Formats: C-alpha cells, structure tokens, sequence
C-alpha cells in the first residue's frame, strides 16, 4: 500500500497519527483507571 | 369459659359481623359471596368448638368467638399470610432488620 | 463506479470516511460502555 | 500548568471517567479553599491546587499582558 | 422543550416579575388525585386498647374504625401486599416485621403532625398516602450525601459540590444541602442586615450561600414554585416584600426538620441493609416527599377528617421555634 | 430521470445527501435508544 502516500501526504499523516493517538492511549488508560477492576493504582481485587 | 360474641354488640355493629353470610351487607362494596370467617386470614378456630373460633379483629378474645359461617367487612383472604412482608426485602433481613 | 474518484478527490473521501469511521467507532464503543449490559470493563452480570 | 491543574483535577473529580468527564464537563470545577483557611495556604485537595491554578494562570495573563 | 399555552398567576404586583407559569401539561393529574375516603364506620363501643392485644398509638379508637384505618393503611402503603405487608401473617398480635415498627412509628409520626404543624399544613393535615401514593416507599425520599475522607494531597476534591445532581435540581450547587437543613439546623440566612459591613458579626461565606441556594433550588421544583413565589428576588432578605408563601415555607422546613430528625432517624437502626442509602441511613423526607411538585399536596384535598386515628394531641411542648431557631428543645440529641 | 443532474451539480448533491442522511440516520437510532419499546441495549420488555 505504498500508493497510500501519493494520496495521502505522508508528513502530516503521520503527525495526526501520532496526535491521535496520544488521545486514544490517553483515554483508554484514564478509562480503565475508571473502572474498578481495572485501575492497577487503586488495586481493587479482580 | 369461650363465650360467643353478640351480634348485636357494638363491636359487632361497627364491622357488621353477622352469624350467617346471608343476612350480610350484600350490597356493602368489600364483598365477594365466597368470603366467610373460615375463609378469613384474621380466624384462627377454636380448639374444642367446632363451629365457631377466634377473630384477630376482636383481639383474639376468648369470650369472642365468631362463627365460621360469619362474615364482616373487616373479611380478608386467607390465601393472603403465604408471603409476608415487601415483596422485596430478602427473608433474612425481614423479621427485625 | 469507478467514475466515483474522476470526480469525488481520493483524498478527501478517505479524510472523510476516516473521520466519520473514527468518530462512529468511537461513539459506539463509548455507548456500549454506557450500558450496563454491554460495558465490558464494568464487569457487570446479565 | 494552569489548565493541566484545573483539568486533572476535574477528571479526578469524576474518577477519572472521560465519559463521565463529558456529561459532567459544565458541572466540574476545581473548587476554591473552604472558608476556614482564610488567605493561608491549604491543602492541595482543600483548595491548594486552586490556589496554585489561580497562581499560575495569574501569571499567564500577566505575561500575556 | 416545551410551548405554548402556559398557566400563569401573579404573585406580586404588577410589574415587579414575580409571577409563577407552569405547563399544564406537565402534570400527572394521577399522582395528585385524592384516594375517595370510606363511609363513616360507627365510633360506638369499647375501645381498641380494651380488644386488642398489641396496640399503643389507636388505643382510643372503636373497633370498626380501627379497622376501618387498617384497611385504608393498607391501600395507602401496600395495597398489592395486603395486611401481611406489615402483619406476620395471621397473628396480628406480633411486631416481629420491621414494617411493622416502622408503620407503628409511621402513625405517631402522622398523629403528631397533624396535631402540631397547622403552621405549616394548616387544615389540609397528611394522611400515609400523601407520602406514599401507593407505594411501599415515598417516591421522593433523599439519602445523605456520602462523605469519602478526601485524600488531602490528591486531586478532585467536590466540596459536595460541581456535579449535577438531581438533589440540586441538575445545578452544580452543595448537594448536602438536606443534611444542613432538612436535618440539622443550619442557619439558612445569607444576606446581612445592614447597610454597611460588619465582617465580625455577619460573614455567609459564598459557599454556604450557595447551599442554602441549593435548598431554594429544591424546595421551588418540590413544590412546583419559583423563587418569585416565595422571594421578591431584588430584595430577598425583606420578608415584608415576600408572599405569605414565604411564611408557611419556613414552617414547612422546621416541620421536615421534625419529621427528619425526631421520627425517621430513629428509625435508621432497624432497617433492613437494601433499603439503607450509600452511607448507611434511612430514606428522609424532603419538601417533595409530600407535595411531589405541586403548592396543595394531593390537590389540597383534606383527607385527615375523614379518618379517624391519624389526628393526635396538641402537645403542649410544642414550639416550632425550638428546631435550631433560638433553641433546640425539639430535637433529638443526633440531627446530622 | 438523468436529466435531474442537469437542473442540481450531482457532486454537492452526493456530499449533501451522506451528511443529511447521515444526521438522519442518528436522528433515528438515537430516538429508539430513548424508546423503551426499541432501545435494543437496554432490552426491555416488549
Ligand atoms: C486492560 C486491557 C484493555 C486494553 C487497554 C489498552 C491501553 C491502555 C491501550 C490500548 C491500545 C490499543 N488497544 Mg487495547 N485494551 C483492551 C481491549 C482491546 C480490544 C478488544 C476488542 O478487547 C481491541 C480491539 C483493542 C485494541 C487496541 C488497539 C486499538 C490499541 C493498540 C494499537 C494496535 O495494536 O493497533 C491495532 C489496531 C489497528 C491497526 C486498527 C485500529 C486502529 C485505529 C486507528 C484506532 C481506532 C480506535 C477506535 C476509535 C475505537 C476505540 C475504542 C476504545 C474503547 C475507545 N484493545 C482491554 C479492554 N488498549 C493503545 C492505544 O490506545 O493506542 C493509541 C493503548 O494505549
Ligand atoms: C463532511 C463533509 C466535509 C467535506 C468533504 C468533502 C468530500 C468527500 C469532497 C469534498 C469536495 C469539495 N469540498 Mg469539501 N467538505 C466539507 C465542506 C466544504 C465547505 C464548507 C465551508 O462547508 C467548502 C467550501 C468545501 C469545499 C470543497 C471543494 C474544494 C470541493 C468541491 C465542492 C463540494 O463538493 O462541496 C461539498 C461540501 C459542502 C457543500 C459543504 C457541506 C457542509 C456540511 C453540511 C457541514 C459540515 C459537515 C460536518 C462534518 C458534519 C455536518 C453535520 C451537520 C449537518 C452540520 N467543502 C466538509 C468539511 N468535500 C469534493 C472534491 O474533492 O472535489 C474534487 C469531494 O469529493
Ligand atoms: C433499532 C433496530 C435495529 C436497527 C434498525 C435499523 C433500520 C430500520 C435501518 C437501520 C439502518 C442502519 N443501521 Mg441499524 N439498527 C440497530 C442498531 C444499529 C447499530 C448499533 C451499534 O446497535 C449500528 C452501528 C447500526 C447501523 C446501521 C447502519 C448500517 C444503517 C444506517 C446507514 C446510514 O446511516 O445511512 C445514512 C447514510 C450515511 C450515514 C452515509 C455516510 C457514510 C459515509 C462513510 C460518509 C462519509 C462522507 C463522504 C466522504 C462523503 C462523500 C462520499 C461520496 C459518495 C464519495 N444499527 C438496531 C439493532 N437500522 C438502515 C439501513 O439499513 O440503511 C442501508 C435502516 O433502514
Ligand atoms: C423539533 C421539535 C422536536 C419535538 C420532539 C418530538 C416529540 C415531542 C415531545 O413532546 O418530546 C418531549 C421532549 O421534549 C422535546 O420535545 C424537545 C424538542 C427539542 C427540539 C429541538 C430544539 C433545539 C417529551 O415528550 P413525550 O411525552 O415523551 O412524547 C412522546
Ligand atoms: C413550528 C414547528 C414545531 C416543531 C414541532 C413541535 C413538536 C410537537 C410538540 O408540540 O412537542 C412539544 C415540544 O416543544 C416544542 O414544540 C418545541 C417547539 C420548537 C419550535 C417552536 C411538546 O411540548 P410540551 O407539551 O410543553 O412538553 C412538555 C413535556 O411533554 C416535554 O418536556
Ligand atoms: C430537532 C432536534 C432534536 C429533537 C429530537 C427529538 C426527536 C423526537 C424524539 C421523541 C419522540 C419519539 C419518542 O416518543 O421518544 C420518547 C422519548 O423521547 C426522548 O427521550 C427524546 C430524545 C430524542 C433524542 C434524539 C436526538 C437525535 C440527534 C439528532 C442529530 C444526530 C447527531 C448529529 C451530530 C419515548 O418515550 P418512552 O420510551 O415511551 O418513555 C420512557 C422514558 O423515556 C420517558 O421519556
Ligand atoms: C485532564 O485535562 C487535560 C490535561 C487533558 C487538559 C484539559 C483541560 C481542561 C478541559 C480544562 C478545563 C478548564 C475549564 C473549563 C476551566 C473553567 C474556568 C473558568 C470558567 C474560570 C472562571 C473564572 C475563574 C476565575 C475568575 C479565577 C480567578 C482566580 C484568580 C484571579 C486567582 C488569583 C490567584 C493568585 C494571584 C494567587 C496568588 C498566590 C499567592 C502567591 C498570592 O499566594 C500566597
Ligand atoms: C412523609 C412524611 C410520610 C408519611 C406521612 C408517612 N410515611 Fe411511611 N415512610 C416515609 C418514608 C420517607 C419512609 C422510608 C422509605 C424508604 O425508602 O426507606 C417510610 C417508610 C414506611 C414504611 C416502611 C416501608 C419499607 O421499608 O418497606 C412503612 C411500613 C410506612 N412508611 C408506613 C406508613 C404508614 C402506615 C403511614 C401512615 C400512617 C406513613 N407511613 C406515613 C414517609 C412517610
Ligand atoms: C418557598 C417555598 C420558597 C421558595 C420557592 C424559595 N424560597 Fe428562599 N427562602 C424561603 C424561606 C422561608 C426562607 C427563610 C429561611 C430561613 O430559615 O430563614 C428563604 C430564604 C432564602 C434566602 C436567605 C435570605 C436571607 O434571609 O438572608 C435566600 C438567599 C433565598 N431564600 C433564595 C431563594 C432563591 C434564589 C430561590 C429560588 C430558586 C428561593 N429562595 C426559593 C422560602 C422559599
Ligand atoms: C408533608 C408532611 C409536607 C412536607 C414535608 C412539606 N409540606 Fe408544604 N404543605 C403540606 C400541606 C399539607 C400543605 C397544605 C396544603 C393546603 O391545601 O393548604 C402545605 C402547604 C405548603 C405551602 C403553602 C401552599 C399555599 O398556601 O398555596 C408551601 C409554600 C409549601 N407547603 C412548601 C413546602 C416546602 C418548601 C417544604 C419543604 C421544606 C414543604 N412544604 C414540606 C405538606 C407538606
Ligand atoms: C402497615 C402499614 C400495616 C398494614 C398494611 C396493616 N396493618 Fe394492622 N397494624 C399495623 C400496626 C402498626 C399495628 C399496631 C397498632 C398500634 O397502634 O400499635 C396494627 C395493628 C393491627 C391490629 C390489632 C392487633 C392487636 O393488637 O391485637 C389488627 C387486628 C390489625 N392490625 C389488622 C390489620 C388488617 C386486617 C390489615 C389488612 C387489611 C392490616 N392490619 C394491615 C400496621 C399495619
Ligand atoms: C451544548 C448544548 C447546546 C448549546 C447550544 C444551544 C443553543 C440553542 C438553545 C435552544 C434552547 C431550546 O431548548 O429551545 C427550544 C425551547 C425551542 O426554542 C424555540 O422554540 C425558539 C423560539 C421560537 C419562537 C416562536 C414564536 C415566535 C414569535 C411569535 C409572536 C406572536
Ligand atoms: C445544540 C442542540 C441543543 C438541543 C437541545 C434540545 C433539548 C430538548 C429538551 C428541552 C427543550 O427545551
Ligand atoms: S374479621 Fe375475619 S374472622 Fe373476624 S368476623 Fe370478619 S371475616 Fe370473620
């Protein structure tokens, strides 16, 4: 699929690449912090 | 020793407890022709009487009694007593806490 | 159909269903974690 | 570092639930110190990181300026 | 969203904005239907303290009308339970369910309002359905904010505020404002009375003004008022620009004050686990548990005649100024 | 009926027609979920 970047600009691919998932790592670790048998700070029993 | 109550005292009167179920208040509106004091959750019968026994509505009196072929508007089913309590609080929470 | 992309820019339908792929999965992922039934971090019985 | 502080703090408010955060994103605060500290300084979850927040911002729109 | 057509009534004069509009379609119009009262059973005869076994608050009642008030209690709280909702089956001689103690409570309670909060209900009095509608529980009972010992160095501390809460009417306001008020006695006064500060003798903070906000917020949408109805708003401390509303109110608030402190609390011991709230109390009543949004609870229908048994004695140590207001004679050593 | 890409420009008419029914589709979904009758994750009686 290296036809991908005579389509898509690659530069800025792969910035809001890197953007985007900063927030979707970001916001599943502070979603399992959430739950209760996920948050490995607050160490509920499983 | 267990005499039966009057028809016609007022604690009587007050609730319409007649010895028989015809002469009742047919036409009072908590009244089904099935009920009868045999049939009430509030009548625990007599041990030595046979026809007759206790009313919880009359205090469980001894001298008391009604007759099982009575009736009054206080009658309630004694289908009811099979579940006690709300309907929602687990048994062993019900009696006390 | 192929006549689709002599008219429609590659690489703004791509932008675009990715846009809407990202926020759709995202607001799907996020309503399942809203119901008791389907939250599977909640860890909750049926 | 303002709104790192005010932010974090909202989204532990609400256990740190980014969906929580949402439906609650008008209703969240970092909340000022209770009456009893006066103008001294309180604890962090007393309303110190509000005083550090209000520290801190202060200092941005005076740079700003 | 809602629309056009709007009821709306003048509550000051003209011109002043103090007007109430409501939708009126927005009302139940079942919620608030009066139960018809039963026929008049005779009052003739020996008391019910002379024929029953285990009884200590209807003592002075005839046997019909004794049954007559079993009955009505019945459809009031439990009508698809039945006398065994409260009654350990056939012997109703037994106080072995705890239903049965708290209705027991439940009847000195309502004789004791109706006897001694004309202040607040005037002749309208209460009777168990105009708490329950039916229910086994009031729809429109209030827990305690729970109290989680904040870390003090961590991070999200709500001072039981900045969360919408249905308790302050989706505001982001103190959510404790029922413990302050509704059960304790905190002072609800915000405004100082003077022109000129005196910072040393009258110093409301902004965040207890802002909870005896979030007890307005509640008590408008409890009984389907706005502030206006109670409040000329430029001048909210002048109870002499107030409606006489603003009066009863206050009574309104000592009374639940009475009903929370000295009648429900007591009962918090012998609850069972599933009915307590998060912290481990007892369901209370807010200014909702008997008006459900509405000015006249049931329509203002005056039910309490029709019953005898629910009316007690005027206790002559009776105050309404003891709850919190120059002395606290009337409350219980606990409150909240 | 091909003569109606005559009268209207068909490309801003395929971009207007995926964002409007697009909307109306989660106008749609959405209303159910707020049904009792027909919000699928909760699972209501019927
Ligand atoms: C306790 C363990 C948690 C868990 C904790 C974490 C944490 C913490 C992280 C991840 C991250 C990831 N997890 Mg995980 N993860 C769990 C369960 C899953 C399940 C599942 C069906 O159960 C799936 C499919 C995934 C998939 C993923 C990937 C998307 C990602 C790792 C990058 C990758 O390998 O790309 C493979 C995937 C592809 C090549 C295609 C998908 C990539 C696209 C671009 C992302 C779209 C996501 C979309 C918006 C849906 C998000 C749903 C979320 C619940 C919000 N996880 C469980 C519940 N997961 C990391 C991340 O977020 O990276 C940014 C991360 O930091
Ligand atoms: C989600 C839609 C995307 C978008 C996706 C695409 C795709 C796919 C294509 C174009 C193409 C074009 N776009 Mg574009 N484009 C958008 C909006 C615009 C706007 C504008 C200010 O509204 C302008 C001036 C343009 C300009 C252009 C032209 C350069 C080009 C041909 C015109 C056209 O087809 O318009 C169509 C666009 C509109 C008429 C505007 C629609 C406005 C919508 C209703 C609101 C924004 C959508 C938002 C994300 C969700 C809406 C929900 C609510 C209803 C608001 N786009 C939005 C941001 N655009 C075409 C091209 O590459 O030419 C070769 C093409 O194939
Ligand atoms: C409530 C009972 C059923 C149910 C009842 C129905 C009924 C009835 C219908 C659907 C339909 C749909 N349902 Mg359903 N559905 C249910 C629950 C779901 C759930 C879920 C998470 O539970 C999902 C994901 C779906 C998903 C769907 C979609 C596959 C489909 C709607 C298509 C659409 O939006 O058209 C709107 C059009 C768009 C959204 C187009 C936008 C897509 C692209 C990617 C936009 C990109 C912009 C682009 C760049 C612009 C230029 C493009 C140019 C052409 C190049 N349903 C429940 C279980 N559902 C409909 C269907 O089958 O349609 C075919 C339908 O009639
Ligand atoms: C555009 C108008 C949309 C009207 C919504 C259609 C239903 C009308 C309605 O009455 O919806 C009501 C919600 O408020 C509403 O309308 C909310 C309507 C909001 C419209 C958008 C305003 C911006 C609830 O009513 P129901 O008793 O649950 O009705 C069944
Ligand atoms: C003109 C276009 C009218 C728009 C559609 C109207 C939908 C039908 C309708 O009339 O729906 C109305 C929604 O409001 C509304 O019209 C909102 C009206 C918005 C346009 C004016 C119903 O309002 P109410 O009964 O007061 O709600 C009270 C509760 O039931 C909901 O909280
Ligand atoms: C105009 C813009 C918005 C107004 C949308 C209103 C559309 C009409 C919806 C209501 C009419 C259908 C209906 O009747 O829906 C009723 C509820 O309406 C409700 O919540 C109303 C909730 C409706 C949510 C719809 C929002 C869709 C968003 C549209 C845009 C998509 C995203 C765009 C980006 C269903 O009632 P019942 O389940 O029996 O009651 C049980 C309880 O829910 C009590 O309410
Ligand atoms: C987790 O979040 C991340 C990190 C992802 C990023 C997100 C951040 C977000 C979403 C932040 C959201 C922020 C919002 C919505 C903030 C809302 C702010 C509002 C509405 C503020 C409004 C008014 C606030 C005012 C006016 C504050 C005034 C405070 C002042 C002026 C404080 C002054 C304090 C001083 C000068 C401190 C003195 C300290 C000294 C040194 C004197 O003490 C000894
Ligand atoms: C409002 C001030 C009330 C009046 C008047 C009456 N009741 Fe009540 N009752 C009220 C509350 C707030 C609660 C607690 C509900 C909860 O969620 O815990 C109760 C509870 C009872 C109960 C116990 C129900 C149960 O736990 O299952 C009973 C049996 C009961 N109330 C009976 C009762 C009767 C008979 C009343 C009239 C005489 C009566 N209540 C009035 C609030 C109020
Ligand atoms: C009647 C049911 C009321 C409605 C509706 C609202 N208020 Fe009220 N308010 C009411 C009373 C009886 C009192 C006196 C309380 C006391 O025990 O002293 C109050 C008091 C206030 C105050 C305190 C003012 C002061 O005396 O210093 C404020 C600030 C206040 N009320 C505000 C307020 C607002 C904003 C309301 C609408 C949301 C509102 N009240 C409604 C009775 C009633
Ligand atoms: C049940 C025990 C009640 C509680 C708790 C509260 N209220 Fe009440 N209120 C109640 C009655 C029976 C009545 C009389 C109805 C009638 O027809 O007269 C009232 C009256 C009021 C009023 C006056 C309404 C009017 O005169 O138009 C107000 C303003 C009012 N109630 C408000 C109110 C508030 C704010 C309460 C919480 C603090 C509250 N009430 C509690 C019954 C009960
Ligand atoms: C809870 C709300 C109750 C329901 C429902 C019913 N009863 Fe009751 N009953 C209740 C209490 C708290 C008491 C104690 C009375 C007191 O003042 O202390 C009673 C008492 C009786 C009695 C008297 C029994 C005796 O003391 O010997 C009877 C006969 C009685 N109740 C009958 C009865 C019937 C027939 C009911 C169903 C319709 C019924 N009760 C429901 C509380 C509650
Ligand atoms: C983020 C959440 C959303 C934030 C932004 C919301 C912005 C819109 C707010 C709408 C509020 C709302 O619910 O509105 C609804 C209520 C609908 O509002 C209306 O009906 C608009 C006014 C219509 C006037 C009709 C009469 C005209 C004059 C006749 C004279 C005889
Ligand atoms: C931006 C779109 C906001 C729409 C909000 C609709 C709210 C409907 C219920 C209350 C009405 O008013
Ligand atoms: S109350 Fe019951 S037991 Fe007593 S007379 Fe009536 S039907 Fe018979």
């Amino acid at each position: 699929m290296w036809r991908m970047w005579k389509i898509l600009d690659y530069r800025r691919t792969v910035v809001l690449a890197h953007v985007g998932m900063a927030v979707l790592a970001l916001l599943i670790h502070f979603i399992l912090l959430s739950t209760e048998n996920f948050n490995w700070l607050q160490g509920n029993p499983y | 020793t267990w005499e039966i109550i009057s028809e016609d005292a007022p604690e009587a009167k007050g609730i319409g407890y007649v010895h028989n179920q015809a002469d009742a208040d047919m036409d009072h509106p908590r009244f089904e022709s099935h009920q009868f004091c045999a049939n009430c959750l509030l009548y625990v019968p007599h041990e030595e009487d046979g026809d007759h026994g206790y009313c919880a509505a009359f205090g469980m009196d001894e001298k008391r009694l009604v007759n099982a072929n009575g009736w009054c508007w206080a009658w309630e089913d004694a289908g009811d007593a099979a579940e006690v309590g709300p309907r929602d609080v687990p048994a062993d929470q019900l009696r006390r806490g | 159909m192929w006549r689709l992309w002599k008219l429609y820019d590659p690489r703004r339908v791509l932008i675009g269903i990715f846009s809407w792929l990202a926020v759709l999965a995202l607001v799907i992922h996020f309503i399942l974690l809203s119901t008791d039934r389907f939250n599977w971090v909640g860890g909750a019985a049926v | 570092v303002s709104i790192v502080i005010i932010g974090m703090n909202m989204l532990a408010s609400v256990d740190w639930s980014p969906l929580e955060f949402i439906r609650q994103f008008f209703w969240v605060a970092l909340e000022p110190p209770p009456p009893e500290y006066g103008l001294s300084l309180p604890p962090l979850n007393d309303g110190g990181w509000w005083l550090i927040a209000g520290f801190t911002l202060t200092l941005s729109v005076l740079l700003w300026f | 969203c809602e629309r056009p057509p709007v009821d709306t009534e003048q509550k000051g004069y003209r011109g002043t904005g103090m007007e109430e509009v409501n939708n009126p379609r927005l009302r139940d119009d079942d919620l608030h239907l009066a139960p018809e009262a039963a026929d008049p059973v005779s009052a003739e005869g020996p008391r019910a303290g002379e024929i029953y076994q285990n009884v200590e608050v209807l003592d002075d009642l005839s046997v019909a009308e004794f049954t007559r008030l079993m009955q009505s209690m019945t459809d009031w709280v439990s009508p698809d339970e039945g006398c065994t909702y409260c009654h350990d089956g056939n012997d109703f001689a037994s106080e072995e369910l705890y239903t049965y103690q708290v209705s027991r409570q439940m009847i000195e309670m309502n004789r004791y309002v109706n006897a001694n909060w004309d202040s607040h209900m005037d002749d309208t009095g209460v009777t168990c359905y105009t708490c329950h509608r039916g229910e086994n529980l009031p729809e429109e009972s209030w827990f305690a904010e729970p109290t989680p010992d904040v870390n003090m160095a961590g991070l999200g501390n709500t001072m039981m505020q900045n969360l919408a809460s249905e308790k302050t009417e989706y505001t982001s306001l103190p959510r404790n404002a029922f413990e302050r008020y509704l059960l304790g006695h905190d002072d609800l006064r915000v405004e100082g009375d003077t022109i000129l500060p005196h910072l040393d003798e009258w110093d409301v903070s902004l965040q207890d003004t802002e909870a005896s906000y979030s007890l307005m917020m509640h008590m408008s949408a409890a009984t389907g008022s706005n502030c206006t109805t109670c409040h000329n708003t430029g001048r909210l401390g002048q109870w002499d620009e107030s409606p006489e509303e603003r009066e009863i109110s206050w009574h309104g608030i000592r009374m639940t004050r009475d009903i929370n402190a000295n009648w429900i609390e007591p009962l918090e011991a012998g609850q069972p686990e599933v009915r307590l709230g998060p912290t481990g109390d007892i369901a209370k009543v807010q200014c909702a548990t008997c008006h459900y949004g509405e000015q006249l609870p049931l329509d203002g229908a005056k039910m309490v005649d029709d019953y005898p048994g629910l009316m007690g004695e005027e206790d002559a140590d009776f105050d309404f100024l003891q709850f919190g207001d120059l002395g606290t004679d009337g409350l219980r050593d606990r409150n909240a």
